[PDB]
């Protein structure tokens, strides 16, 4: 049943990635240019 | 270079890929671990 | 920690004047008393 | 430092990390004030 705890997983996931991205790259455009790429791998895994 | 000439249309096909991704994902069945081949099989016997 | 980390954001980010003058008077008087 | 002045966003990330860890802390911590102030004591009774 522990499968509907997922939006907190990806909630923490994209938040951690967005932050570290905004930390290294020192802006907010680049993290948005990357978290935009996360569904591209999702369609690949789902179609697989 | 080609996909950059047509930025808008490529952002459209992107959104299409994303939508298809989320739909293809949520159409998948859900389980814990896949029931896999252990060394044995368990048969139980119940008598009236 | 903010003093090293976030408080840098301080640097990154009429009748009121009546009080300023009155305050300026108070510190001048403070100077004299000290 | 001065480098934290020039790039507010790295400080914003460290901050957000901290306020998030704090809010999560608030969510998980026991509510009341009274802790185990007194020493542990164990009684035993019969009838």
């Amino acid at each position: 049943k522990g499968g509907s705890q997922t939006l907190i997983l990806y909630g923490l996931a994209v938040a951690a990635v967005f932050l570290v991205l905004a930390a290294l790259y020192e802006s907010w455009s680049i993290p948005l240019a990357v978290i935009l790429v996360i569904p591209l791998g999702l369609i690949g895994a789902a179609a697989g | 270079a080609k996909v950059l000439r047509k930025t808008f249309r490529m952002m459209v096909v992107y959104i299409g890929l994303a939508v298809v991704g989320v739909f293809l994902f949520m159409r998948l069945p859900t389980s814990f671990l896949p029931t896999e081949d252990q060394g044995f099989v368990m048969v139980s016997v119940q008598l009236p | 920690f903010l003093a090293l980390t976030l408080t840098p954001a301080l640097c990154a980010t009429g009748f009121f004047g009546w009080f300023n003058k009155k305050f300026d008077s108070w510190t001048h008087g403070y100077e004299g008393r000290v | 430092a001065k480098f934290f002045i020039d790039r507010p966003i790295f400080a914003w990330v460290i901050s957000i990390f901290i306020i998030a860890a704090g809010i999560f802390g608030i969510k998980s911590l026991p509510v009341s004030q009274y802790p185990s102030v007194a020493a542990p004591t164990i009684t035993l009774h019969a009838i």
